[PDB]
DNA sequence: GCTGCCGGCGGCTGGAGAATCCCGGTGCCGAGGCCGCTCAATTGGTCGTAGACAGCTCTAGCACCGCTTAAACGCACGTACGCGCTGTCCCCCGCGTTTAAACCGCCAAGGGGATTACTCCCTAGTCTCCAGGCACGTCTCAGATATATACATCCTG
DNA sequence: CAGGATGTATATATCTGAGACGTGCCTGGAGACTAGGGAGTAATCCCCTTGGCGGTTTAAACGCGGGGGACAGCGCGTACGTGCGTTTTAGCGGTGCTAGAGCTGTCTACGACCAATTGAGCGGCCTGGGCACCGGGATTCTCCAGCCGCCGGCAGC
């Protein structure tokens, strides 16, 4: 007995079993290997941790405690590498990045 | 009834592992749920096509690796592979 | 008198100050007077394109209600995916 | 006597004000009426959920803001300050939407 | 008598007429192949290139440049000029969504 | 005269012919470097994916199907070399 | 008993068997119906016939007897609807449609 | 003299002879036709399978193909294709 | 007034350099007959998705009115628009000539592709029990409001 | 070219209370424990097609030199889009109200799967000859620069 979760052995916080079930029932391939769910879970964890840490820093800069879509937008749009990945997507209640053309500004 | 799956708990844990003193709103959590759901398919479809491309039949870490190399732009992918390898090199050592 | 209350000329409901606010958010300084119809036309055609797919999704589903899922679904089909509505 | 600002001063203030807020800019009821008017021609006697209504509103909002950005760029290219429909149909055709 | 020299801007229209019916490539094959081989060195050393792939890449890059130049000409004409400048190229790549 | 970088291999008359096929009438004196840069960038952005595809299959040659597949990934399909 | 092809019974010039086998081996779904291959073959036959006729008209126009990629490009780009269908496809040896801006023309 | 391949050459040529009984086709154009047919088939099949899974079903039927066609071909092609497909499938089921 | 007088004005003439047509010889390569094999058509039984009926019931469109806030109308006016003159110098466009790509042929060999014996990894099957979704249940500290001061304009001298 | 007055912004005080964060329950699906047999894996060999070489030659690139007209700058008329006051009109809301359409559960039956035989559709490999290629030469086809008759100002009276 003494069952152990695969995530605990892999040292991850994501449902390896859930990802493995999704791979089987997604009709992606006839047969599925073993390390693929672990790799995919690790990649997802890395991306989500990076995004969430950036959003948290952005929210802290605004002197707020919680996270709102405005902070998510302000964190995503300020990273060009992340901008390339999320170029063709839009988030609800995000607003726009404040920018003003220099010509329209007064003379001095 | 009719339980619906979600990624709320694990996203909350990941948030706690980086910021132990910051909360999250309602919509700000569904946004991250949708982002994860999008990326999952965006990687799995590419991996599936790549496996079919060589007339293979099983998905292994190698095609997922190539998918990560193609999708994530540059330096980010440069990091990801390492952790990915890390994430498996322990698991095979102790199943 | 149960249903089929066909209305007309509701495109004019998009008032001028709303367009002024949208343009100010865009970041323009001066606004002409001839754009008030071109914007109303491009918005209308965009709505037709979205609603066609939105409706045919339900038609395939053989239902009589249009949910949010279908709207997001058709927006993703034409490469305009949208986060924050349970994709 | 009474204080009148130089022309174009209030435009700059509205620019830096609205660029910060995040709420919608179009009233919900006229938009719903327009959506209901359009939906009839495809299949009559339908039924709408709200979440679809504000989803459509947000999508149209984003599209219009994106179009206005390129319109401003084309206008400022031509050594002008206002915007004309010609910039709009230039931007819509360079993108390839109307090509 | 004086030698017959054409008025400015006519031979250009003649080439415009001639080239728009042609289908062949307009870039020398050997320099392009050498450029491709040189630029592929960084990713991996000692690679072999099949013949068909080089011409495929060639005509793909020909079509891309043709489209970009057409859009640039349209943008330049929009500005009540007849000459094209690098800023028109930059603005076109701004609007189409490639540089940013 | 043999030391010539392959990027210089794109001669100016070739650029002129490409522009004429595009439909332009007059050309200034600075397009010839912007075009060279754009060409190089677009070349790398496809050769990277193609070469990666070669690496995955353990081969050592860049076959036609590989290059057309990578072009299809970028959003520019190709007809004629198979598919 | 004597055998006969499915296309003969459906009056088609496209192979039902090959398309059905492709539907099986294409990973697309777990099970496939019966009318789906016939429907898909009919649609493909329609599209191919229309393209072939449109190319043949242009081929006969320039006093030729065999079709050339240039003729295919000319037929595709001259029909706006089919142009929308094939908006981003590039055809090898297709050249470009002849067109000249009005301003670039002389005064008269 | 081995590893036989597959293509759509014969059917395309057969259709050609039923439209222009005096016209031929070069090799490059024929390959272009083959590639276009493959691309369209892949697109339609992918859309149909996606829709079949979207409603959590498990079988692909004629209805899925019809909706996929309606979702891709703009206008005239859509109705012409659905009409010809319907008449063809009715012909098939009527004559077993 | 009216003589030249002068420069343009468009209208026409004809030379000039380019693009087009057809004829006549020559190939290279789609189009068709041939052989066979390999997969598609014929039979045959099953058992489990999918169609029906038969229910329950959450919720979306109607209506009703009180408030009120932003939408519609007009109104001085200055500023950014559009046109017109203009001074070049920088691209267009032939010419000599200098050069590298294109053709053509002969080689070597490393890597791509077909064949084969096999092994051990993931699927097929059961039993089991604990992580996660649902229903609450709150008190939070998250916001929401109201208040009070510095600030950057546009005028003045 | 330096101050004053201003309507804006900024900060800071109270509420204040819908809903992030636990807190339990229970369930169904994820982990523990059994072969097997077929999918990939080395190992082999056998072509082949690609990198490489070395003479011509000949059409394309290159640097020069001459020239004219598109372009950025400057200036002026002007008219219409902006800041502001005065209605008023439809949005927001808050309250019920109702049946319609959306959700789930049972039962049955039929059609897609899979396995075993048998024959013909098509993929390969020559093979003859026919439509596109190429050349020169006659045939038109626009492009241009100057000549000429006319015309409207321009010095005088």
């Amino acid at each position: 007995a003494k069952a152990k979760t695969r995530s605990s052995r892999a040292g991850l916080q994501f449902p390896v079993g859930r990802v493995h079930r999704l791979l089987r029932k997604g009709n992606y391939a006839e047969r599925v290997g073993a390390g693929a769910p672990v790799y995919l879970a690790a990649v997802l964890e890395y991306l989500t941790a990076e995004i969430l840490e950036l959003a948290g820093n952005a929210a802290r800069d605004n002197k707020k405690t919680r996270i709102i879509p405005r902070h998510l937008q302000l964190a995503v749009r300020n990273d060009e590498e992340l901008n390339k990945l999320l170029g063709r997507v839009t988030i609800a209640q995000g607003g726009v990045l404040p920018n003003i053309q220099s010509v329209l500004l007064p003379k001095c | 009834k009719t339980r619906k799956e979600s990624y709320a708990i694990y996203v909350y844990k990941v948030l706690k592992q980086v910021h132990p003193d910051t909360g999250i709103s309602s919509k700000a959590m569904s946004i991250m749920n949708s982002f994860v759901n999008d990326v999952f398919e965006r990687i799995a479809g590419e991996a599936s096509r790549l496996a079919h491309y060589n007339k293979r039949s099983t998905i292994t870490s190698r095609e997922i690796q190539t998918a990560v190399r193609l999708l994530l732009p540059g330096e980010l992918a440069k990091h990801a592979v390492s952790e990915g390898t890390k994430a498996v090199t322990k698991y095979t050592s102790a199943k | 008198k149960r249903h089929r209350k066909v209305l007309r000329d509701n495109i004019q409901g998009i008032t001028k100050p709303a367009i002024r606010r949208l343009a100010r958010r865009g970041g323009v300084k001066r606004i002409s007077g001839l754009i008030y119809e071109e914007t109303r036309g491009v918005l209308k055609v965009f709505l037709e394109n979205v609603i066609r797919d939105a409706v045919t999704y339900t038609e395939h589903a053989k239902r009589k209600t249009v949910t949010a899922m279908d709207v997001v679904y058709a927006l993703k089909r034409q490469g305009r995916t949208l986060y924050g509505f349970g994709g | 006597k009474p204080h009148r600002y130089r022309p174009g001063t209030v435009a700059l203030r509205e620019i830096r004000r609205y660029q910060k807020s995040t709420e919608l800019l179009i009233r919900k009821l006229p938009f719903q009426r327009l959506v209901r008017e359009i939906a009839q021609d495809f299949k009559t006697d339908l039924r709408f959920q709200s979440s679809a209504v504000m989803a459509l509103q947000e999508a149209s909002e984003a599209y219009l803001v994106g179009l206005f950005e390129d319109t401003n760029l084309c206008a400022i290219h031509a050594k002008r300050v206002t915007i004309m429909p010609k910039d709009i149909q230039l931007a819509r055709r360079i993108r390839g939407e109307r090509a």
